[PDB]
RNA sequence: UUAUUGGAGGUAGAGCACUGUUUGGACGAGGGGCCGUUACCGAAUUCAGACAAACUCCGAAUGCCAAUUAAUU
RNA sequence: CUGGGGCGGUCGCCUCCUAAAAGGUAACGGAGGCGCUCAAAGGUUCCCUCAGAAUGGUUGGAAAUCAUUCAUAGAGUGUAAAGGCAUAAGGGAGCUUGACUGCGAGACCUACAAGUCGAGCAGGGUCGAAAGACGGACUUAGUGAUCCGGUGGUUCCGCAUG
RNA sequence: CUGGUGACUAUAGCAAGGAGGUCACACCUGUUCCCAUGCCGAACACAGAAGUUAAGCUCCUUAGCGUCGAUGGUAGUCGAACUUACGUUCCGCUAGAGUAGAACGUUGCCAGG
RNA sequence: CGCGGGGUGGAGCAGCCUGGUAGCUCGUCGGGCUCAUAACCCGAAGGUCGUCGGUUCAAAUCCGGCCCCCGCAACCA
RNA sequence: GCGGGGUGGAGCAGCCUGGUAGCUCGUCGGGCUCAUAACCCGAAGGUCGUCGGUUCAAAUCCGGCCCCCGCAACCA
RNA sequence: UUCGGAUUGUAGUCUGCAACUCGACUACAUGAAGCUGGAAUCGCUAGUAAUCGUAGAUCAGCAUGCUACGGUGAAUACGUUC
RNA sequence: AAAAAUGG
């Protein structure tokens, strides 16, 4: 009977190891990713108050379409960086959740990027 | 998989010649003979001595009976 | 692809009557296959374990992993980090094809076979058979085999109890 | 580690680090790319 | 004859012997007891001269329980040495008591002959002592 | 110097969670003399009871370092 | 030096205990290490988690390799001990050479000479998508003043001047 | 209420029993594509939606383990007095163990319901 | 530090001078010998020449680097 | 007090430098002799003084217990 | 090993009253050591050695022993110091 | 012209 593992909690193993060396300011605030198997969310986050400041996800009415994973992870990167930009945020540090940065959170990112954001 | 570490492997057909009894499987032996499938492609074919359905132990056929007992060889010897 | 076929149609549906299922996620299924090789005169003489990794490499179709020595052991003259074993981890088509070409191709060509242990349950529904000579499988010659061996092959199921593994094999073909 | 080792810039031959390294280990002149203050940039130490 | 088996330390600081006893202080396996009233090193060799006394006047009869165990190693200098180059070799070894502890207790035979028999025990030990029964 | 407040630290005591030391029970994974059952049960487990400068699951009194700190000096 | 001297032992450096919960603290008090090692056993990015036990399995046994489960650290951390490290400081892989140059607010230690830590700035780099990390190694031993001489460099001097 | 992401010495954990699924989270279906396995599409990665609450996950119950934990008393101890007694007395501070008991978390922000 | 020499079957020595070819004495194996034994005689196996390079059709031999041993001599941080 | 040593039945190597127990004599078996000795062929025989430690592995490296040898034990 | 045929299983034949201790022989099957033998040691000078079979006594049965028979059929002897 | 002891 062998067991077959929780890969969040693997990939939550992960992303505490890496936020223990990453963390949001006020004037450089984390944009966190969080992935499942079918849609991918995006938070700006300030860990100093602890407050989320802008959010986007592929399962927003807004963003929810018939695309695969990759592009609607660029659309969810495309949105988060247009909500930060109205809010007046252009630094951020990228926090890719502890998932490998690749795939749907590489293609988050550089539509963050693609659309302005700072890294 | 990998490219180039793995040996070459195809579909053949494992051909039990005693009962004349085909089933495919995957395997590297690369056997020269064709013999063609229910699906049109024909794929090489493995000649085999013995399988599953020509086996005594699988089959539960009995070769040859049991050994008699030292009465039953006595009397059957003996003619009593 | 015809023993998954099988375990699609017949094995579940008579798995899942005799031991009441409430949904098909229960049903058992074999999780993997590792078949194993140590080798641990590799110590004396590496080429046998050269020949040891082609040969597993025919019957499994894939490269083995070579595994070497955890620990140094004076008494076998091992020293950490020796190479002393093969390994070959099947899943999907390739582990149903060589399940079932153990079953049918490869078990009866045992000299003398008898069925396999009914016994040889890990008690957690996972079954090692124990090959006592590579000749056995249809793809090795044994004109090229210099050096006759064994092997291991663990099948893990994901059966909780000895019972349904057995129950599993059984409808697979295993003899006992 | 077991001798000292001066580490002279290939380009200008300047002598500018020195390190320590196991004869029987490494027993050809080692090379390493350096910072060569002289040229403001780095280049490829060896051994002398 | 009681000892460790073996010791991490065979040189050791010598025990602190003020206060009072930190435990034991209870007759928990036998019916009585004896205990200790004042402080003393109690040496293996004392030890075993009141278990034998004890156990040879009860004739086999009941059960002893040794309740201190001489655990603490301590040295002596070669006779007629000066002072310093070292600390000296292992002399023997000894258990610390204080008042309260319990240093024997006996199961298995009358009061009178408990009380008889802890008398003879209590003659070989450097301590004042007192009979002593389970509590309750 | 005292009062108040904060802090560093592992001593005295205590304890046995670790490393070692140690006393009585219970039971024995398993094999031997034994037919199944009257050694060793060396293992492991378990109950109770003890020991420690170089043991610690704990842990004082003091002393110490400070404070946009008050009183006396 | 020395519980008189000789003889024996010792002499510098690191760790622990004695040491009395800051720091410091002696004895020919109780215990051990050092006079190195590593071209990766360094930097960086990504990934990973042990020892042990039980149960199955061939050569294979109490221990080799394979599989499941239990197993919170009993493993590992180059090397003594102590303090730390399982968000790893432990393990694997890829790329690399920061085991850089000029330095240095400030601080620890301290009779002196020395010794220790150090943000940050500039130059030029490595790894990383980026944030960022990197001026050796989990930390603390692995070392020896000046004089003199050797070797390399040098927009320094050059006993009338070259 | 669900989810994401933080804070707090486990009072938060473990174990056992029970309930849940169109949203969502999973398991799950595959390997064409980016990517990957010292062998393995197991994992990582990607594409996807036939099936399932079986497991994970979430929620509910509890006090068996772990965690927390008084009051009172005791040990120790600053100071003082008396004392050489393995000490005494007075005052202040005051454990550890154990006992009663607490506890099957409490909360910030954001998006949905 | 300088100058010389030495390193060759299991042991002890040539062959290096002057390029080819690995010789000699012991030791082991087989045979002759003898009533055996020794001695003696004849057949074999035994180092590829301290190690790595270099010049040559050709290297134990010639030329360099390196590892040890010996003789004499040098050595005022 | 300081050194050195302890290994088949005896004597002596092996330790320095961990993975490998050697030689001579003695013992036993077969042979040769009328028999013994000598001699020839073949074999057995040491858990490396005894306890702990480091090591994957100890005759070997490190520390105790024992036994033997040598040197030292001086000034009044 | 298509050498060798020991050992073992099964099935039989014969003599004898009766083949377990404890006979010979046959069939099927199995298929051990053994690759020319250390020190040492023996026989033989011609129809000899070596090799191949044949017969007889004892005897119900039982021979690789003993005693006889023939077939093929060598090498060598310088010589007498040891 | 090598050496080859002893035997109540
Ligand atoms: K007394
Ligand atoms: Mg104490
Ligand atoms: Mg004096
Ligand atoms: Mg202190
Ligand atoms: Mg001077
Ligand atoms: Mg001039
Ligand atoms: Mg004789
Ligand atoms: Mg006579």
């Amino acid at each position: 009977m062998i067991s077959k593992i929780d890969k969040n909690k693997v990939r939550l193993k992960r992303h505490a190891r890496v936020r223990t060396n990453l963390s949001g300011t006020a004037e450089k605030p984390r944009l966190n990713v969080y992935r499942s198997n079918k849609h991918i969310y995006a938070q700006i986050i300030d860990d100093n108050k602890g407050v989320t400041l802008a959010q986007a996800s592929s399962k927003d009415s807004d963003i929810a379409t018939t695309a695969t994973k990759v592009e609607l992870a660029t659309k969810v990167g495309e949105a988060i960086a247009k909500k930060a930009a109205d809010k007046g945020i252009k630094e951020i540090v990228f926090d890719r959740g502890g998932y490998l940065y690749h795939g749907r959170v590489k293609a988050l990112a550089e539509a963050a990027r693609e659309s302005g954001l700072e890294f | 998989m990998k490219q180039g570490i793995h040996p070459e492997y195809h579909q053949v057909i494992f051909l039990d010649t005693t009962t004349n009894f085909k089933f495919l499987s995957g395997s590297t032996k690369t056997s020269s003979e064709m013999m063609e499938w229910e699906d049109g492609k024909e794929y090489p074919v493995i000649r085999l001595d013995i399988s599953s359905d020509s086996h005594p132990f699988y089959t539960g056929r009995q070769k040859f009976a049991a050994a008699d007992g030292r009465v039953e060889r006595f009397n059957k010897k003996f003619g009593l | 692809n015809r023993l998954k076929e099988k375990f699609n149609t017949e094995v579940t549906e008579n798995l899942m009557k005799k031991f009441n299922y409430s949904s098909v996620m229960e049903v058992p299924k074999i999780d993997k296959i590792v078949v194993n090789m140590g080798v641990g005169d590799a110590v004396q003489n590496s080429k046998v374990l050269d020949n040891a990794v082609e040969e597993l490499e025919l019957i499994t179709g894939q490269k083995p992993l070579v595994t070497k020595a955890k620990k140094s052991i004076a008494t076998f003259r091992l020293r950490e980090g020796m190479p002393i074993g093969a390994k070959v981890t099947l899943r999907g088509e390739r582990m149903y094809e060589f399940l079932d070409k153990l079953i049918s191709v490869s078990l009866p060509r045992v000299r003398d076979f008898q069925g396999v242990s009914k016994k040889a349950f890990d008690g957690r529904g996972n079954y090692t058979l124990g090959v006592k000579e590579q000749l056995i499988f249809p793809e090795i010659d044994y004109d090229k085999v210099s050096k006759v061996r064994g092997m291991d092959i663990v099948i893990v199921t994901t059966a909780n109890t000895d019972e349904e593994a057995r129950e599993l094999l059984a409808n697979f073909g295993m003899p006992f | 580690m077991r001798v000292n080792v001066t580490l002279a810039c290939t380009e200008c031959g300047d002598r500018n680090y020195i390190t320590t390294k196991n004869k029987r280990n490494n027993p050809e002149r080692i090379e390493m790319k350096k910072y060569c203050p002289r040229l403001n940039k780095y280049t490829l130490h060896r051994e002398t | 004859m009681l000892l460790p088996k073996r010791v991490k330390y065979r040189r050791q600081h010598r025990p602190k012997t003020t206060g009072r006893s930190k435990g034991g202080n209870y007759v928990t396996f036998g019916e009585f007891g004896l205990q200790a009233t004042t402080t003393s090193w109690i040496t293996s060799r004392q030890i075993e001269s009141a278990r034998i006394a004890m156990t040879r006047y009860m004739k086999r009869g009941g059960k002893v329980w040794i309740k201190i165990f001489p655990h603490t190693p301590y040295t002596k200098k070669p006779l007629e040495v000066r002072m310093g180059a070292g600390k000296g070799a292992v002399e023997g070894w000894i258990a610390v008591v204080k008042p309260g502890r319990i240093l024997f207790e006996v199961a298995g035979v009358s009061e009178e002959v408990a009380r008889e028999a802890l008398r003879l025990a209590s003659h070989k030990l450097p301590v004042k002592t007192k009979f002593v029964k389970r509590e309750e």
